Formats: C-alpha cells, sequence, structure tokens
C-alpha cells in the first residue's frame, strides 16, 4: 500500500500524530529529540522530506514560524500552500502573549502544555489525516476518540494536581518560560530564567531577576527542560540553595522507552514529578 | 521493587498459539509501560510487543506483526501476549520488562532495567 507521507516539525507533534495514525502513515519528524525546536537547521533529509510529503504539520504561534524562521523558509523553498499542504495545528487554541517589553507581544507557542489544547492539535491533526487517507479514516476516528478520552482523564487529574500545595511554595521555576499554558490550566504561577528559547539564555540579569524572586516566593524545587543546557539552572540552584528536583519536559518528549517518550507520559511525568518536588 | 514473572511457555507445534503472562508483583503497575521481547540464539533481542502507560499498543518486530497481541489485565497486574501461526524462528526466550511513565518500549540497542527471568518458546514437533 502507498502511505500517506507525513512530516512534523517536531516530536511533540509527530508524537500525537502517531497517536492518531498507529503504523497507517510514513511519518518523518524534523527537529532531533532533545533539541530545541524554536530555531534550527533542516538538514538535506529534512528538505527532501518536505517536499515530497503529502501534509506537513507545525506548531504555529511563533515557535518555528514567522519572518526568517526555519520553518516559514522551509515550506517557502518547497513552494507549499498554507492550509493545502501545510497546518497549523495550534488552529483554534486561545493563544497567550508573551510579556517581556523586547518580544512587542508576540505569542508565546507553549500551548500543549495544557492538555486541553493537546486535545484542539489531535483533533486537527486527526482532520487533515482523514481528509487526506479517507481510506484510513475509520482507524483515525477510532484513535482520535480513545485519544482525546485519554488525554480528557489527564486533564482532569491535573486540575486536582497540586490542590495540597500551600498557596505559598506553588511556584513552578524552569528555565524558559514555556508555562504560561500549565501555569493558567492548572493554577499555578511559574517563573524563569530566560521567557523564550530564541532570546540570551541565561544572563547575569537574567538569573539574578530570578534569585530576587525565589527570595520572595521559595518553592522547595527547581525544574530543568530535557531540551535546555542546564548550567544556567544549576547557577541558580546554587545561588537559591533550592535543589534541581528533576529533569521535566517541554519542548521535546524522551526517546523510545524513556519517562516521558510521548506526549502522554511527557504530561503524565510532569503532573507527578512537578507536584512531588513541590510537596518536599 | 518492580518484580515481573513470566508463564505460559514451552514446547509447541509449528503451526499453533500460545499465550504468554507476565506478572507484575510490584506496584504502580498503571503507570508503567510493558513490553514483551524476546532473544533467539545468534540473533539480537527483538521487542514484539508493547503496551504503554495509556493503554498504546505497538509492534517493533515486523516479522510478527498480525500473529502477537499485547493486552493488559489492570486488576490483576498481568500482562497477556497472544502468539499464534508459530513458526521455527519464534523459538526464542521470551521476557517481560517494565518501563516507568514510557509509552513505548527501548529498541534493541537501548539497556533494559526491569525484566522478568523468561520463559523458553521452542516451536517444533517432538
Ligand atoms: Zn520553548
Amino acid at each position: 500500500s502507498d502511505k500517506l507521507k507525513v512530516v512534523a516539525t517536531n516530536s511533540i507533534i509527530a508524537d500525537m500524530t502517531k497517536a492518531i495514525a498507529g503504523d497507517k502513515i510514513d511519518l518523518h519528524s524534523i527537529v532531533p529529540i532533545g533539541q530545541d525546536p524554536h530555531e534550527y537547521e533542516p538538514l538535506p533529509e529534512d528538505v527532501e522530506k518536505t517536499s515530497n510529503a503529502d501534509v506537513i504539520f507545525y506548531n504555529g504561534i511563533n515557535l518555528e514560524d514567522g519572518g526568517q524562521a526555519w520553518f516559514t523558509k522551509l515550506v517557502k523553498n518547497a513552494q507549499k500552500t498554507k492550509n493545502k499542504d501545510y497546518f497549523a495545528v495550534s488552529d483554534g487554541i486561545d493563544v497567550i502573549y508573551l510579556e517581556g517589553a523586547s518580544e512587542k507581544g508576540k505569542e508565546d507557542p507553549h500551548a500543549w502544555l495544557n492538555l486541553e489544547n493537546g486535545i484542539i492539535y489531535s483533533k486537527n491533526i486527526a482532520k487533515q489525516l482523514i481528509a487526506k487517507d479517507p481510506k484510513n479514516k475509520e482507524t483515525y476516528e477510532k484513535n482520535l476518540k480513545a485519544y482525546v478520552a485519554k488525554l480528557e482523564k489527564l486533564d482532569k487529574e491535573a486540575k486536582s494536581k497540586f490542590d495540597a500545595i500551600a498557596e505559598n511554595k506553588k511556584l513552578i521555576v524552569t528555565s524558559e518560560g514555556c508555562f504560561k499554558y500549565f501555569s493558567k490550566a492548572y493554577g499555578v504561577p511559574s517563573a524563569y530564567i530566560w521567557e523564550i528559547n530564541t532570546e540570551e539564555e541565561g544572563t547575569p540579569d537574567q538569573i539574578s531577576s530570578l534569585i530576587e524572586k525565589l527570595k520572595v516566593i521559595k518553592p522547595s524545587a527547581l525544574f530543568v527542560e530535557s531540551s535546555v543546557d542546564r548550567r544556567p539552572m544549576e547557577t541558580v540552584s546554587k545561588d537559591s540553595g533550592i535543589p534541581i528536583y528533576s529533569e521535566i519536559f517541554t519542548d521535546s518528549i524522551a526517546k523510545k522507552g524513556k519517562p516521558g517518550d510521548s506526549y502522554y507520559a511527557m504530561m503524565k511525568w510532569n503532573l507527578d514529578k512537578i507536584s512531588e518536588g513541590l510537596a518536599k | 521493587e518492580v518484580q515481573l514473572v513470566e508463564s505460559g511457555g514451552g514446547l509447541v507445534q509449528p503451526g499453533g498459539s500460545l499465550r504468554l503472562s507476565c506478572a507484575a508483583s510490584g506496584f504502580t503497575l498503571d503507570n508503567y509501560a510493558i513490553g514483551w521481547f524476546r532473544q533467539a540464539p545468534g540473533k539480537e533481542r527483538e521487542g514484539v510487543s508493547c503496551i504503554g502507560l495509556s493503554a498504546v499498543t505497538t509492534y517493533d518486530t515486523d516479522s510478527v506483526k498480525g500473529r502477537f497481541t499485547i493486552s493488559r489485565d489492570s486488576a490483576r497486574n498481568t500482562v497477556y501476549l497472544q502468539m499464534n501461526s508459530l513458526r521455527p524462528e519464534d523459538t526464542a526466550v521470551y521476557f517481560c520488562a517494565a518501563f516507568p511513565y514510557s509509552d513505548y518500549c527501548p529498541d534493541s540497542d537501548d539497556f533494559l532495567q526491569h525484566r522478568g527471568h523468561g520463559t523458553q518458546v521452542t516451536v517444533s514437533s517432538a
């Protein structure tokens, strides 16, 4: 059989596609596991796979798109058409904006850390899988129904995950300010070193502005993302004495068979490790 | 703490079926993927079926797709492998392994931390 050729920009979107499609498609993911998906140089295999793809999925909302951004260049060089060849899986989410003045009101891309947005992403993916490969529409709708139900159950769990923490140590601290959608959905405020990965990552003023906040609000743990350099947060851990309780998953899933190796698993890991860390 | 014990193997006629069980006698088993693996003499370890913590099933070895099915009984803390149309090439030690906070099972070049002793499956006519 001549399977649908799908390209996804990063491992999160690729995994959601895999949850809908199973083994029915030919799926390529551009940004490798553990790498930053905001700025990446596609390889010749990536450019080739993108040209031959039947459908391309990207995050949108200022993750890999925009002026001179890597995905924008990629699809423009391949002569692809928006909403015919390539689709933003975030279409339909309620966008939250970056707050730093230098970011001039641009969108914050990290919608998927709200499980309800993960459901929106998955529905957008299934829509285009069915529209371009109707022969497998039955599988796509059965997987979509089962997957959405699992994400909905995890979303219910997330909404009660932090009820035992006192509203004085409810602070999720990560390197990148990637938790705005999680904070909004689940009632746990967040702080960061740098707001978005495209800024400079770990300057003295960023680290000091965070250390001052860790003096007012003092949580029992810090966390480090799997896709960032750990050194800035280790410095934050030095000057504050607060331990890095675990790594968490924001911009990438983990490798197959390790903890957090899917969208579902990375969110269950995040919910468990963050709540256990903040209670210590 | 995670303990896995297999059962159900032995000598089986070519063409027949066999159901293996993986009994999990640790706990918090709902947060683990469970994979069935096999090792035949002179070959690499093959992951033949996997069920993730979200209940998604995956089949990483093409030569058993459609013949092998994995399932989970959460109340029993047991994972079953149903093997059909068994071939001489399926003779192996079959073992299960557990992967915390995983939906998928590792490829052959990854190390494997929680696994059972394994059960011999020999496909031949005696
Ligand atoms: Zn990011």
